[PDB]
């Protein structure tokens, strides 16, 4: 099985001389082919703080990876990699990796301490800001990376094996690993016999992993989306054995439901920038999945748990969600953001200054959601789905209101179940 | 009784220091199988870095004067098969001194009349008893072991039946004929491979020794014909050839003949001992002088490509002898002839098989040099062993040849006179055997030293060698050079023609106790091997008529 | 797939009836075809130690694992198995493993204590020295095996999966594990080759374990491969301190033959024992080699830099990068080695000594490169991985001379942060 070079967000050819090398949201970077050479710009969405610049490249440098202090360029082919700093501070440097018959570079990565490059037989090579070589480590082959200024993370595949995961932290004495290849049952694209004449072709060539994106989000959680169109995120990565994968959000629903029920295929997503509520994306109109020049402007879009029918959409009928059905989605979609916004902040504190004022808004939103269900379980008589949802309030002023739900419902049993949770609570709280 | 690693450990540790902590072995200069088990044993001992000292000793009556004159402070005396008859420890005293003694021999006899003493009940005889004979008497669990301690006036004498039925057992055992039923080269190589040393040296050492007995029996080594193969394939140096390397001693096999040396040299020679081969069959010179016409002179032998062509093209004729007695095996079946056979060579330096090799080794032990002209004879048969003994290097190149340019005289002089006797028709069946007395001829002075008397008895047992349906009993010759009447007689063994089924050893050195018992009127066994005795001339004659009576066979 | 016996560093037979059983430090096994049956011929390279021995092999074994007590052999077709021990006062013992249907014995393995027989449908039989069974275990199919006293290493290949490997104690209380099937990073291959491919599927051409704790394999990709850190299971990682194609080419000239194979015999703390091997074969045959001995290259060369700069021979700007890639695998391993397990020989501290010095010395030749050609921030995070403290003053001295008064005052702050840490 033949390797491919892998970047973050690139985008091959296709019926064209030239493409983007890699994306961001920090920026984008492209390349022109004029007949005997590449011409690298790198533009920035941030005209204010950094200056647009651009160069000749007499490399074909295809690998790059965009962090906030620096720009890399690496070579698949003859191994020299170069870093090349923004600021004036720090000068350029070039050094040329060694490597065999066979052997190339499929992916590269760049913290401001620490440089890691990744080879196709799995050789794992760190370096310094300074260029001080470390010691070799030989592990699984490497064909996805990402970081976010300060850890490791790996994807590995072969030919007699399957995708993982890997997280590490190349601290100051050691390397230590946070995660030691575990499985990840992420789906393989199914390139069938009709899709040799498709135009899609040529975007599945670059990239036979299928992975369009990924990155790591605002508050720490690793995130990957491959091709099955859907974003997964990492939960609880602090407990190696308790590790889960959360589906949080689903292209494959959100389209259907704002084009008013039909089956084009000209709305995708691209996923660029995820900050703890809204993926940030391009709505690319036309039979290419990927960019081209000139990039539209980004769109807002809130995730959503992808929890719905087909079939029962369409009886009650931009498609409209009813109140009673929202409110089954609502409490799945608190339920997960909680969860995590506790743990991170009881072990990493804050980070922006305004985490206590979103954690109080959105556990107030939690139990307000959680009556409506509430009030629906007492209007159909079953007196004891309602003694289950009672006990999932997290707030005590919202016990007091479920009392008044029930007495208006006519149900005295139910008033005096509610009671008996409230006079619990306060016994564990003195313990 | 004895593990063969035990031994070994047990012998390193007493005598492994760096003075005058001497061990000593004694070896017999009379047998060639004798030499070459010792030879092998002692450049280990080399390796393993002990000191030592080797005596010959020729003469059975000489033991007195080697070993019970002369000793300080040796711990470990070795020897080799001196003892199995008569019983050193009555021969010579030693007292108990010192369970866990003070000075423990072993012994590496090779003979079938063993010592029950030497086994049982030893103490300073530490005897080599391992898997070589897991039958060694064994209904003597009650005789001996009843003898050991010896209204009771009817119970008693029941006992003493019992151990006059006990002395019975122990009257026609200690009767039997003698011979070598295994050779001393098949003890001590397997003892070196229960540790473990790969040497090809060691591998043409050991089968030296067991080839020197294919002409006194038959059937001791045909259980060798596999021993012989496996070792030669699990030493196995190569699977190429992997020409022109002067060293590294290439083993093979090549079939060869009983018509002997001749990858050495001179199919002229050959023509007396085809005749030997003639011998074997029906006559010994007559049809034969012109039967060899047939089959030899149909090519003139030549003088300088015959360097070339009875060394390299007779393969074109050895295939044509190959192509001439397979058309003489369902017709001839006389099967003397082709046999399998062992080769070795040496890189360069011609190709020496092990069958003509022995036969260098007795000619060059012979010749290669009151009571006052003994002496001067016994040193002798010391001393000529000596430069054989070092044979076995690749040092002793042009002195290699000496014995085989020797060797093919020595043959042309034994059938100068065997050839006499014979016409002068002196051999007499007078009843039981055949007397020949060589009372004087020519060159009686190459018959001093037995090993030329066997050879030529082996000789004169061949022209009795016909079908003879009655009377296989073989000759007693008789010859004299020196004084006094010297007479060394001595005894041969009956013949087979390739058909052992009967139990034929000896039947004479029975008779050789009964005469010495009887007057002791200059009569002498000084010599080692009883098969040779010796007589004075006015008792040869009343020897016989003892002899012709005395029917023990 | 196809399951065929696999030992321990094992050659086929290719044109010829002889071939190599196994083959270690203790010395070698093999077998000569005669006629009617095999016979096993077991030679040593310590003579003056233990006592040569050989013997007829009737049953045919064709699997062997050496040990310094004993020697093990194994039937894959009838499982009727044989341990024989060098010393006469143990007594031989035949037992025959339970065998079904298409199953081979395709690895062996022997201790003292204990005995290792696994098969290819992954059954696990224990025996002690005597012959008693324990327990009976079904794990995954073990096709490679290699112990130094206590533990079980076992590597795992199944039909779909496949390529693990397992790490384990025979402990007095019970069976404990340090890994539980992790996968190897070993790479698998993409006439002399020909028939070698065939009888090993995956390439493994000898595995033995080191004498300071650490389990080695060298796999067909010819890279040998430190296991570090076994005892924990946060920091265990491989370490690729050995390259095959590099220490040829610099030892010869400069340039790079095809029948020159390294074949690993041991490892005992300073060089990779080997024999020269020379001709079409990559397996040995019938004369007796000497034993050589390779020092260990970190594997970090350019292959256009080489030609441009001329036995092929390495500058010494070049040399210190790859030097301070040596020295600081060898000094972490050598410490934690020391404060767990302590000494084993008793000259470990001069070796420590003379590795430390050579550590900042070889640290020092990058240290003046980078003030020769005015980088500043370079030479600082230089001066961070010294170890002594006579160290930080020679550095002084080479910054004097370049010219470079601020990056003076910066080796004096580490040398104060390091003593105020000190006294807490």
């Amino acid at each position: 099985f033949r390797y491919m070079p892998f970047s973050p967000a690139g985008t091959p050819f296709g019926f064209t001389d030239r493409r983007y090398l890699t994306m961001n949201e920090v920026g984008y970077v492209s390349t022109v082919k004029n007949s005997e050479q590449y011409s690298i710009t790198v533009s920035f969405f941030d005209v204010g703080r950094f200056r647009e610049y651009h160069f000749e490249d007499l490399f074909g440098y295809d690998l790059c990876f965009l962090n906030e202090k620096g720009t890399l360029f690496g070579q698949s082919k003859t191994g020299q990699i170069q870093y090349r700093p923004h600021d004036s501070i720090h000068s350029n440097w070039t050094k040329i990796i060694p490597l065999q018959a066979g052997e190339r570079i499929t992916s590269v990565a760049a913290t401001p301490v620490r440089v890691i490059v990744g080879t196709s037989l799995g050789y794992f090579r760190s370096f310094n800001q300074f260029g001080v070589p470390f010691a070799v480590e030989k592990t699984s082959p490497i064909v996805a990376l990402t970081a976010q200024n300060y850890r490791v993370f790996s994807v590995h595949y072969s030919q007699f094996h399957g995708l993982s995961y890997s997280l590490s932290e190349l601290g100051t004495s050691s390397k230590r690993y946070y995660k030691r290849e575990c499985p990840l049952p992420m789906s393989l694209p199914n390139i069938n016999s009709d899709m040799k004449k498709d135009a899609n072709l040529d975007y599945y060539n670059f990239n036979p992993m299928g992975i369009k994106s990924l990155f790591f989000s605002s508050y720490g959680d690793p995130c990957i989306f491959g091709s099955d169109n859907t974003l997964l995120l990492l939960s609880k990565w602090r407990s190696p054995e308790e590790s889960k994968w959360l589906p949080i959000l689903d292209s494959n629903m959100e389209i259907w439901k704002m084009s008013g029920g039909k089956e084009t295929t000209d709305i995708h997503v691209w996923p660029l920038a995820l900050a703890y509520d809204t993926l940030n994306c391009i709505l690319v109109k036309g039979k290419h999945i990927w960019p081209e020049f000139p990039l539209p402007l980004p769109s807002e879009m809130e995730i959503r748990m992808p929890v719905f029918v087909k079939s029962k959409l369409l009886e009650e009928n931009e498609i409209q969600i009813p109140v009673s059905m929202a409110a089954e989605e609502e409490y799945l979609r608190s339920k997960v953001l909680s969860e995590l916004l506790t743990d991170t902040l009881e072990n990493d504190g804050e980070m922006y200054g305004n985490e206590n004022e979103v954690l109080a808004a959105l556990n107030g939103a939690y139990d307000k959601a959680l009556l409506r269900l509430f009030a629906s379980a007492c209007s159909d008589q079953n007196v004891e789905k309602a003694l289950s949802l009672a006990h999932e309030l997290k707030q005590d002023r919202a016990l007091t209101a479920a009392v008044k739900i029930s007495e208006r419902a006519e149900l005295p049993s139910l008033v005096k179940k509610i009671n008996n949770i409230r006079e619990a609570r306060y016994e564990q709280q003195l313990k | 009784i004895s593990q063969f690693s035990e031994a070994y450990n047990k012998i390193l540790r007493n005598s492994s220091s760096h003075s005058s902590c001497q061990l000593v072995i004694f070896v017999s200069c009379l047998n060639i199988d004798a030499l070459c088990a010792t030879k092998m044993l002692s450049l280990l001992f080399k390796k393993q870095l002990v000191q030592s000292q080797i005596v010959p000793i020729f003469g059975y009556s000489e033991l007195r004067r080697h070993y019970s004159q002369l000793d300080d402070n040796i711990n470990s005396l070795l020897l080799v098969g001196f003892g199995g008859v008569i019983d050193l420890e009555a021969f010579l005293e030693i007292d108990p001194q010192e369970q866990s003694f003070r000075r423990d021999i072993y012994v590496l006899d090779a003979h079938r009349p063993w010592n029950l003493d030497n086994i049982f009940g030893s103490q300073i005889i530490q005897c080599f008893d391992d898997g070589t004979v897991d039958d060694t008497l064994g209904e003597q669990k009650e005789a001996y072991y009843k003898l050991l301690e010896l209204n009771d006036l009817s119970k008693r004498k029941q006992r003493k039946k019992q151990i006059h039925e006990y002395e019975g057992v122990l009257e026609e055992y200690y009767s039997q004929g003698t011979t070598v039923v295994n050779s001393i080269s098949a003890q001590i190589y397997s003892l070196l491979s229960a540790i473990g040393e790969t040497n090809l040296s060691n591998l043409w050492l050991n089968i030296l020794g067991t080839t020197s007995l294919d002409i006194a029996y038959a059937q001791v080594y045909n259980r060798l014909y596999p021993l012989l193969q496996d070792e030669v394939k699990r030493l196995t140096p190569s699977s190429r050839n992997s020409v022109k390397t002067p060293d590294t001693l290439t083993l093979n096999i090549q079939p060869d003949y009983y018509l002997f040396l001749l990858r050495h040299s001179s199919l002229y020679d050959s023509f007396y001992y085809s005749n030997y081969v003639n011998a074997k069959l029906s006559l010994w010179n007559e049809n034969g002088k012109k039967r060899l016409h047939k089959m030899f002179a149909r090519m003139g032998i030549p003088l300088s490509t015959a360097q070339e062509t009875w060394l390299y093209m007779d393969h074109s004729i050895k295939r044509e002898l190959g192509i001439i007695f397979d058309k003489n095996l369902d017709r001839y079946g006389l099967q003397d002839i082709i046999r399998d056979g062992f080769v070795r060579t040496l890189g360069y330096r011609g190709s020496i098989s092990a069958s003509e090799f022995v036969e260098a080794l007795t000619a060059l032990l012979e010749v290669g040099n009151s009571a006052q002209k003994l002496t001067n004879l016994r040193k002798r048969w010391v001393s000529n062993f000596w430069l054989s003994w070092d044979a076995l290097d690749d040092r002793k190149v042009e002195l290699l040849n000496r014995g085989i340019q020797l060797a093919q005289d020595l043959q042309r002089a034994i059938f100068n006179t065997g050839v006499a006797i014979l016409e002068k028709k002196l051999i007499k069946h007078l009843r039981i055997y055949r007397l020949c007395v060589l009372q004087d001829g020519p060159d009686l002075d190459l018959y001093r030293n037995p090993l030329t008397l066997l050879r030529l008895g082996n000789w004169l047992i061949e022209c009795c060698a016909e079908s003879e349906d009655k009377q296989l009993l073989p000759m007693v010759l008789a010859s004299i050079d020196e004084n006094t009447d010297t007479y060394l007689v001595a005894g041969l063994t009956p013949r087979y023609p390739r058909g052992t089924k009967k139990p034929i050893l000896n039947n004479f050195s029975m008779a050789f106790q009964q005469i010495t018992a009887e007057t002791d009127a200059k009569v002498r066994i000084d010599n080692f091997e009883s098969s040779i005795i010796e007589i004075r001339r006015e008792d040869l004659s009343p020897f016989l008529e003892k002899l012709t009576l005395s029917g023990l066979l």
